[PDB]
């Protein structure tokens, strides 16, 4: 069996394989999360468009369990492995504790899997970041992010993938009590954030919501393009 | 030892996986292979490279593989690598059947293989498999289906697509001709021959040079058939008759 | 005795350009009947069937594990398996468990897929094969079955006569066995068709 | 050399330089000699004293590998000591399996094949030591073998290893050792070490002496102190 | 343990160069030829047999695998012996399970699959040989080639080793589907004569045949006889 | 001439050297100095402890192995603990099996065997630590020294670590007095040797000196901080 | 091509751009490092092996200087090339033969022993982590059906039976000598003459070694000095 | 390219030296040991107002009597922290007593240098841990602060800073520290020093502080308790 040390330090304290994994994430499609008051929303760019594609087969938003879903940016094949590992873990947790996982619990599990792949012989790190959302037993909504290093944090809102830096800048100015006062504006805040980088803007954009107790609802190209037009014509007016 | 290791499963500075990419160049030079979904079936059509010589003709196809009762695939890339992967696909399908006593739904079979391909890009220090596949199938969850997988361990579902030589050109022609929700096996066959006619720069297209398999449903049973050369010639003739009415 | 826990009986019989295979239908646990439509004969080809009697769990396991191996065999090869080759495949499977065997003793009946020549065999639970030109029997009433087959079987029987003989051999044999019966199913295998019958039979 | 980083790589001239480089570590070491004679084998080692802070007897280069077999080494001392362990283990196992004392030739060959196994692979490096094995029994007579880092093993009348190997051999050749006793030969071993010792380049050495023969009843033993001192005195006055 | 990383990998243009270099070892090997007649198969090969000092009968290039299957190669001899041994073993494993001789195509698949492993598995190079495999089963003759990548092909006739390109066009203007085995042997030897150099004797070529009766090497005396005419 | 030969402990250089082993020995030369010496009846270790900053405790240098054996370390601390733990275990094993102390020279042999192994296998490295070993058994007091090369030495006295050359000179100068010394004299000699390793400005204090003693009537004992004061006053010098 | 090289094809056993294995080609060069030549010939009645015996020193116990080895009682061998590699290959051959006899109840044929050693060497030409052995083995024995046999295997894993053959520094010159002789339609005399020509020596009996098997006496036997001298003398008197 | 267990010509392991350079990129953490307890204080280093501050956790409880502050590559610290937790609980289980701070630190420190690519059991550790730790707690020796780095060297310190500004923070610590200093003084001192060294303007959400006292278990300061101590600025 193959035991080469793959992730090692370089002179100035860098772990280059981890940085390179982070470059893979940056070339992925943009993904955005916003934590509402009693909703949580995930939106993600494109994949491709491509008329001949079966839409169903390439979603970048994925249920891990009934009360937790995730989006990712980066290597899709790598993401599928992490997702499956997490799904297995959600069933062990229910098995041994007889509760659903918290969003933090499973975030922590994913993060530590990723960290291990940065310190174990024979393996490269995973080239993905994940936005993980849901609700805890007491109804508190949650948005967590992990990255290839195994670092994880909670966020009010965030973006990962290509154009994350400008999308994050947009969210910093635009995430306020007023922007998330209702479900519709929360959803629109995500779409506006994506329209900030998305190369065409219409569809393009896959979107999903999670309501307290209500489990994952994906939208809906007809319902999305309502919000798209409603934002496009507002961004014309301003000029 | 560290001196001789290729390091096939590591990232490059842009977050790339070079081997995977390089495998994808191997695929792009291999025989063109297309798949087309219709309302009443799915098909695979492939350029033959074992074509011809003093070759003997001993199997029912060159690059079309039956995977189980309800599924077939074609391949582009390294042939020996394709043999290992199609063998593994058959095993996965039989493991699933053994366990559940029902056929493996198409996407699940694709996924299972893609996890093996993925692993080869993340650990073990081995070269990846130099193969892309097209999968056709029927199951009770989504009916007629067509998938494509590549050495990255990525896959997707398609209504029509192409891999191997001149793929980009083949997909452009499919983008423009394919009628979402309205194709039949008979019109998909016509389109497949149209597409291979343009993308084979070995000039005069011939039945000895292509392979077509159809997958249909009859009396609650999946039927997978490699078309005989009589039928392939006949479709080539109809395509040639069809080119003009365009002219006056 | 492990082999009498579920009871049950199967036989196969050769005629002129045809074979027959039959089984009782009871699934029971010691004295208790549980069901009366339990499958013991499984298709292994268009013209090739395996019948398994013994412990019901292993009847199922062996049939499913054998099918796993056969499907792989047929996908990899050009072709439908030959009867004798199935026998050997089953022998090999059983003998792997030489020291913790499956408790089932199969009979195989079929026609060569190219030449249509009749074939019948049985194997013991560790995979010893036995090909015969007349009949084979397996189950809790093997003695009863042997009595009926030795007395009634004749060479060169046509499909109709083969059916009457295998039927009468089965019915009367299982009617002397407390833990076999609750119905009898018979398959007649010919070149151009399979004929499957259930028989009017005692239900005690 | 080009070509010289792994024992699993031949050079274009068919050499295994990593083995040659290991041989160079032996040839940087001070000199050890053995001499087989009428009734036994004697060993002597020029043992350089690198500090006056070391005890007499520190870093022995003469080992008992079985009750009847002595070992004399040159080269990297940690590698030699590990080889002394392999030899012990091999003699011990032989007694256990076959029920008698291992014959010297068979011990030499077994340990040589072990040395040899470390000259084929990138995974390990060759041993940086050469060693001599000596024994005596009424049945087999006196025997002296020498093994080098490549794993070659031969029997000898006289032998020397380390840095004044050639100078030593030429003195050893002057002796008619086939007709001499161990009691005579110790003196000549001391004499030869004093001749080849470069007193200008490396002041201070201990003479280490051991023997195995009729006179020790086939047991490999240190030469007694009084006899060593007489042999030193003989060597010294023979120089002056 | 061994080296666990592949020694064959993809180049930036998508080639597996170790395989292409293995093929160059095959191309520099001694010529081999196979012809599938209507009623059998012939395999023939040249001995790169220098010296009168060789005992020509002491090692054979044309080898039986089972009673009904035989092999020859072009390329590296010691590599070939590995594949002969494995092929024999594969054929016996099949026979123990199925109690029927291994169909030729099934044996080729399993051998080729071994050759594939040596293009990906850790710390090894590919085999520097191409095999020609002949056999008879289902009442019919088979000729296959298996190359260093593990790809295999069914041929009516072919050539491999030095001057194979010419050998194939020689066969291409000379094979017909209705041809008998005695004629095929003749044309196989003429194909080797195309690229020989030396004057042929029965001691420096080897010939094997496969038909309904089974696979066997021709004897020196039988080859001598065909060499009258040539 | 050098670079292709210095990264692997399995690569001999063209001079018959193994640069990895020589580089491991540099770890010991840069550790803080320690001195070991013995008389007829006692074995003593003396060590300078480094403190990282002013508010750090000084790094332990002297470690208990068994009642009759203690060690002073120089080099990689983590390697020093691994080796110490091996030594401890070999000593427990011998008391378990034989119900008597492991002779000191046998323990040292076991260290040589154990530390030699990774010097010959690819991808392993030498131990980056050197030890002075003080012990007392049936053959009397002992001072041994062990090295990253896996070689070891039986010593009348020794010093290793930074500027140990000075200490070694002192020890050679006075070693003919050691065998007859009483315990206080012998420790004073150790401290005088150690003090030679210091910059001219710097002095032995209760904060930087650690002492280890074993002998006929004394189990291996460590003296730190206020417990070194009896030995430091003392004070012969100037 | 023509002496092209890519990547690591001169360091490990991977194919060069012409399809060569340079490491294997270098192992043939290692055979000549020893500076010795060996010859073997077979007749209807016997097979003989002759090799040079160089004892420059004489502080050597010359009875331990041999390249002739008994593999079983009825199979002898001469080794040419690197010494330790050769001794290892002899050990392996002894193990293979003894193992064959244990499993199969009859002595290993010489052709089968040679083939087995050849197949073992083959592995070293295909697996990257070890080198080939730089040695060549010539085996002699009597086969009950085929008569005296001489077989040779090499570092490439090639092997063959021979009417006569050679190995080492003058192999090519020996091959020419033997070819020219074998072309016309005493085996010991041919062997020692071939060696003597190609080296230009005119031997003393202590400068060669000779081993034989005969149909009469299949046990491998090594000639004494006197027995060799009788052949040398009978030759000299033409 | 060289192996992970390669010594430099100065006698250091390259990978360990480089891991030590990674600690200089971490946020600053400070520990102070007083006769009334130990305090641990850490700069959070918030990179976006959208990040939740309470999800940055650089001070953790090991057991009731021991906390730990980390700096460097924080993901690497998890296995260390788990190990410390598991060990203290094992010790409790086996001996029915609390494990000393020194012993916990020793047990964690023995994982440092257990990396390599040849002996290697699992896919075992490929590299050292890019983390330094301060373990602060109270045992029968009284209050105690220990530092550990990626070399596996560990030592008791009266006061210690780690991470990017540690040179300067350490200087201010030598200045203000005294053996008789109270814990409240120590708290204030470490917040004054964090305030100087931090790039972000100090406040009650971008730092963390914890204590352990002979009286009282490991206690993380709340927003409100931090605000109180921040007033004196
Ligand atoms: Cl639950
Ligand atoms: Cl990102
Ligand atoms: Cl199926
Ligand atoms: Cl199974
Ligand atoms: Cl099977
Ligand atoms: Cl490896
Ligand atoms: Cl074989
Ligand atoms: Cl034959
Ligand atoms: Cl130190
Ligand atoms: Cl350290
Ligand atoms: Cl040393
Ligand atoms: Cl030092
Ligand atoms: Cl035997
Ligand atoms: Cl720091
Ligand atoms: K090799
Ligand atoms: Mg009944
Ligand atoms: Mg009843």
């Amino acid at each position: 069996s193959y035991d080469r040390a793959i992730t090692v330090f370089s002179p100035d304290g860098h772990l280059f394989q981890v940085e390179y994994a982070q470059e893979a994430v940056k070339k992925g499609s943009t993904a955005v999360g916003v934590r509402g008051r009693d909703i949580v929303v995930l939106g993600v760019e494109k994949k491709s468009v491509a008329k001949l594609q079966d839409e169903r087969t390439v979603r970048k938003i994925c249920a891990l369990d009934d009360n937790v879903c995730m989006a990712f940016a980066g290597l899709t094949a790598d993401a599928r492995i992490v997702i499956n590992r997490a799904r297995v873990e959600c069933q062990s947790h229910r098995l041994t504790v007889e509760d659903p996982v918290t969003v933090e619990y499973i975030t922590r599990y994913i993060a530590s899997l990723k960290q291990r792949y940065t310190q174990s012989n024979g393996r490269r790190p995973f080239g993905i970041s994940a936005l993980i959302v849901g609700f805890d037993f007491d109804g508190t909504p949650r948005l967590y992010q992990t990255d290839p290093s195994g670092t994880y944090h909670a966020w009010k809102a965030n973006a990962i993938g290509r154009g994350a830096k400008s999308v994050r800048e947009f969210l910093e100015k635009n995430y306020t009590d007023e922007a998330i006062e209702t479900d519709d504006l929360t959803i629109k805040l995500v779409i506006k954030a994506l329209l900030e980088v998305v190369q065409s803007g219409g569809k393009n954009i896959e979107l999903a919501v999670m309501r307290r107790d209500q489990s994952l609802k994906i939208l809906n190209p007809e319902e999305i393009e309502k919000y798209v037009a409603e934002i496009e014509k507002e961004k014309e007016e301003n000029e | 030892s560290r001196r001789y290791d290729s390091r096939t499963t590591i990232f490059s500075p842009e977050g790339r996986l070079y081997q995977v990419e390089y495998a994808m160049e191997a695929i792009g030079h291999a025989g063109t292979c297309l798949g087309i979904l219709a309302n009443d079936g799915v098909l695979l059509a492939a350029e033959r490279r074992n074509i011809h010589k003093l070759l003997d003709e001993v199997f029912f196809s060159e690059k079309i593989y039956k995977l189980n009762e309800d599924m077939a695939c074609s391949v582009a890339g390294i042939t020996s690598d394709a043999n290992v992967l199609t063998n593994e696909l058959r095993l996965i399908a039989q493991r699933y059947l053994l366990q559940y006593q029902e056929p493996i739904p198409c996407e699940q079979l694709v996924t299972a293989l893609c996890d093996i391909k993925q692993a080869y890009t993340q650990f073990g220090g081995k070269r990846p498999f130099g193969v892309s596949l097209l999968y056709i199938g029927w199951d009770k969850h989504y009916g007629f289906q067509l998938y494509q997988s590549d050495p990255s361990g990525n896959y997707g579902g398609w209504k029509a697509t192409c891999i191997g030589n001149n793929s980009a050109a083949a997909v452009s022609m499919l983008k423009q001709d394919y009628k979402e929700g309205e194709m039949t096996l008979k019109s998909a066959l016509a389109l497949a021959i149209k597409v291979l006619n343009k993308t084979m720069d070995v000039s005069k297209l011939s039945a000895e040079k292509v392979e077509i398999a159809t997958l249909t449903r009859e009396n609650g049973k999946t039927v997978i058939r490699v078309l005989k050369q009589k039928e392939v010639e006949q479709l080539i003739k109809k395509h040639e008759e069809e080119e003009a009415k365009a002219e006056r | 005795s492990i082999m009498s826990y579920n009871g049950g009986a199967v036989m196969a019989m050769k005629g002129k350009n045809c074979v027959a295979i039959a089984a009782d239908r009871r699934f029971g646990i010691q004295a208790q009947m549980v069901t009366t439509d339990f499958q013991k004969i499984f298709p292994m080809g268009d013209r090739l069937y395996i019948g398994l009697a013994g412990l019901a769990t292993d009847v199922q396991t062996v049939a499913q594990r054998l099918k796993f191996r056969l499907n792989l065999y047929e996908l990899k090869e050009g072709r439908q398996i030959k009867p004798y080759t199935l026998m050997s495949m089953v022998a090999n499977l059983l003998y792997e468990k030489r020291f913790g065997p499956y408790y089932t003793e199969p009979v195989i009946a079929g026609l060569d897929p190219k030449t249509f020549k009749p074939f019948i065999c049985s194997l013991d639970l560790i995979g010893c094969p036995m090909v015969t030109d007349d009949f084979v029997v397996s189950g809790t009433c093997a003695e009863q079955m042997y009595g009926m087959c030795e007395s009634l079987w004749e060479p060169n029987m046509d499909p109709d006569h083969l059916f009457e003989t295998i039927s009468q051999a089965m019915l009367n044999a299982v009617d002397r066995d407390a833990v076999s019966g609750m119905g009898v199913i018979v398959h007649i295998i010919e070149k151009d068709k399979i004929t499957t019958r259930t028989l009017k039979a005692r239900m005690d | 050399t080009g070509y010289d980083l792994s024992a699993s790589t031949f050079s274009p001239d068919g050499r295994v330089f990593q083995v040659e480089y290991a041989m160079k570590a032996v040839e940087n070491s001070s000199t050890a000699i053995g001499i087989r004679c009428k009734d036994g084998v004697v060993f002597g080692v020029e043992k350089l004293v690198l500090s006056k802070l070391y005890e007499e007897g520190s870093n022995k280069r003469l080992f008992n590998v079985d009750r009847h077999v002595g070992m004399a080494v040159a080269g990297l001392l940690a590698d030699a000591r590990s080889l002394a362990d392999i030899a012990r283990e091999e003699a011990s196992n032989f007694r256990s399996n076959f029920g008698y004392n291992i014959p010297l030739k068979h011990l030499a060959d077994r340990v040589a094949m072990y040395v040899h196994a470390y000259t084929l692979y990138s995974a390990v490096r060759p041993f940086g030591c050469s060693f001599m094995l000596g024994s005596y029994s009424v049945n087999d007579g006196a025997q002296l073998y020498m093994i080098d880092p490549s794993g070659v093993s031969y029997g000898y009348w006289g032998c020397a290893i380390g840095k004044a190997r050639q100078a030593a051999k030429t003195e050893i050749e002057k002796l008619q050792m086939k007709e001499m006793t161990c009691r005579d030969i110790v003196k000549e071993v001391a004499k030869i070490i004093y001749i080849v010792h470069d007193e200008v380049k490396d002041k201070a050495f201990e003479l280490e002496l051991s023997w195995v023969g009729e006179l020790t009843n086939g047991r490999h033993e240190i030469v007694p102190k009084d006899i060593r001192e007489e042999a030193e005195k003989y060597a010294k006055e023979s120089l002056k | 343990r061994g080296y666990s990383f592949s020694l064959t990998t993809f180049s930036p243009s998508g080639k597996l160069v170790q395989i292409e270099y293995a093929l160059a070892a095959v191309a520099g090997g001694a010529p081999s030829v196979g012809i599938k007649a209507a009623n059998g198969v012939v395999l023939a090969t040249e001995k790169k047999q220098k010296s009168i000092l060789y005992d020509e009968r002491s090692v054979h290039k044309v080898e039986p695998i089972t009673k009904h299957i035989g092999l020859v190669y072009s390329g590296m001899g010691p590599d070939y012996r590995v594949l002969v041994h494995r092929a024999r073993k594969l054929a016996q494993q099949y026979y123990l399970v199925y109690q029927e001789p291994i169909p030729t195509a099934q044996l080729v698949q399993r051998v080729a699959s071994v050759m594939q492993e040596y293009t990906q598995s850790g710390g090894v190079r590919p085999f520097g040989v191409s095999l020609l495999i002949c056999g008879w089963n289902e009442g019919r003759p088979y000729l296959f080639q298996s190359d260093p990548s593990g790809a295999y092909f069914a041929w009516k006739a072919t050539a491999m080793g030095k001057n194979y390109v010419n050998g194939k066009t020689f066969l291409e203007k000379r094979y017909n589907e209705d041809l008998e085995l005695e004629d095929a042997i003749h044309t196989a030897i003429l194909t080797l004569k195309e690229s020989f150099e030396g004057q042929m004797t029965e001691d420096n070529i080897e010939v094997g045949i496969c038909n309904e009766a089974g696979f066997r090497r021709l004897t020196p005396t039988e080859v001598k006889d065909y060499l009258a005419a040539i | 001439f050098r670079n292709q030969y210095d990264n692997d402990v399995t690569v001999w250089s063209p001079q018959g050297r193994i640069h990895q082993i020589e580089y491991a020995m540099e770890a010991v030369k840069q550790g803080s100095a320690t001195v070991g010496l013995k008389s007829k009846t006692h074995a003593v270790l003396v060590a300078l402890k480094r403190a990282q900053s002013e508010l750090a405790a000084h790094q332990k240098k002297i470690l208990h192995v068994d009642n009759h054996i203690g060690i002073s370390i120089a080099g990689l601390t983590a390697d020093a603990r691994l080796l110490c733990n091996f030594m401890r275990q070999e000593c427990l094993d011998s008391r378990f099996v034989f119900d008597r102390p492991l002779p000191v020279s046998r323990l040292v042999s076991l260290i040589g065997s154990k530390t030699q192994i990774p010097t010959q296998r690819y991808g392993r490295r030498p131990y980056g630590v050197g030890l002075l070993i003080a012990g007392y058994d049936d053959m009397g007091p002992h001072i041994f020294q062990t090295c990253p090369s896996a070689n070891y030495f039986d010593c009348r006295a020794m010093s290793i670590g930074a500027r140990s050359q000075s200490a070694r000179t002192y020890l050679e100068r006075h070693m003919s007095e050691f065998m007859e010394c009483n315990l206080n004299e012998l420790v004073k000699h150790g401290l005088r040797a150690l003090r030679e390793t210091l910059p001219a400005e710097q002095d032995l204090t209760t904060k930087n000196v650690s002492i280890g003693i074993v002998g006929k009537d004394l189990e291996f004992t460590i003296y730190d901080d206020d417990d070194v004061s009896p030995f430091l006053e003392g004070l012969e010098e100037r | 091509s023509r002496g092209s090289s890519a990547g690591f094809d001169r360091h490990i056993t991977i194919f060069s751009p012409e399809g060569r294995l340079y490491q294997v080609e270098y192992a043939f060069k290692a055979i000549n490092q020893g500076g010795l030549t060996s010859v073997a010939v077979r007749g209807k009645d016997c097979a003989v092996i002759v090799t040079q015996k160089k004892v420059p020193d004489k502080l050597l116990d010359s009875s331990t200087v041999t390249h002739l080895f008994k593999i079983t009682e009825n199979i002898g061998c001469v080794m040419t090339g690197m010494t330790a590699d050769s001794r290892s290959q002899v050990q392996r051959a002894r193990y293979e033969a003894a193992n064959w006899k244990y499993k199969y109840g009859y002595e290993i044929p010489v052709d089968m022993l040679c083939k087995r050693i050849a197949d073992i060497s083959q592995v070293y030409t295909q697996n990257a982590e070890m080198r080939p052995l730089g040695c060549c083995m010539i085996l002699i024995g009597i086969d009950e059906e085929q008569g005296p046999q001489v077989y040779k295997c090499d570092p490439a894993g090639y092997y063959c039976g021979f009417k006569a053959t050679a190995a080492g520094v003058k192999q090519t010159e020996s091959t020419s000598f033997l070819e020219k002789k074998v072309k016309k339609k005493q085996t010991v005399e041919t062997a020692i003459t071939c060696l003597s020509t190609v080296l230009s020596i005119d031997f003393k009996p202590s400068e060669i070694e000779v081993g034989v098997v005969t149909v009469e006496n299949p046990k491998f036997r090594i000639l004494t000095e006197a027995e060799i001298d009788a052949h040398l003398v009978a030759l000299a008197e033409r | 390219d060289r192996g992970v267990n390669t010594f430099s010509p100065e006698g250091r392991l390259f990978q360990v030296e480089y891991a030590i350079e990674a600690i200089k990129l971490g946020s600053t953490a400070i520990g102070i040991q007083t006769s009334e307890g130990v305090c641990l204080a850490v700069e959070k280093r918030i990179t976006s107002p959208l990040m939740e501050p309470s999800s940055i956790e650089k001070i953790v409880e090991i057991d009731a009597h021991i906390g730990c502050a980390m700096s460097g590559l924080i993901a690497d610290a998890k296995t260390l922290i788990d190990k410390a937790r598991v060990e203290t609980q094992n010790h409790w289980f086996t001996y029915n007593e609390t494990m000393t701070v020194e012993s916990v630190t020793q047990a964690v420190s023995n994982l440092a240098l257990q990396f390599g690519e040849e002996d290697a059991d699992p896919g075992a550790m490929s590299r050292p841990f890019g983390v330094a730790l301060l373990f602060g707690g109270v045992d029968e020796k009284g209050p105690q602060l220990f530092h550990m780095d990626p070399s596996g060297t560990f030592v008791q310190c009266d006061a210690r800073a780690i991470g990017s500004a540690s040179e300067g923070a350490q200087s201010s610590l030598q200045e203000v520290y005294h053996k008789s200093m109270t814990l409240k003084e120590a708290i204030k001192s470490s917040l004054i020093i964090l305030k100087q060294v931090m790039e972000e303007k100090l406040n009650a959400t971008n730092i963390e502080l914890a204590t352990v006292q002979p009286g009282q278990n490991f206690h993380m300061f709340t927003k409100e308790e931090l605000e109180e101590v921040i007033k004196d600025i």
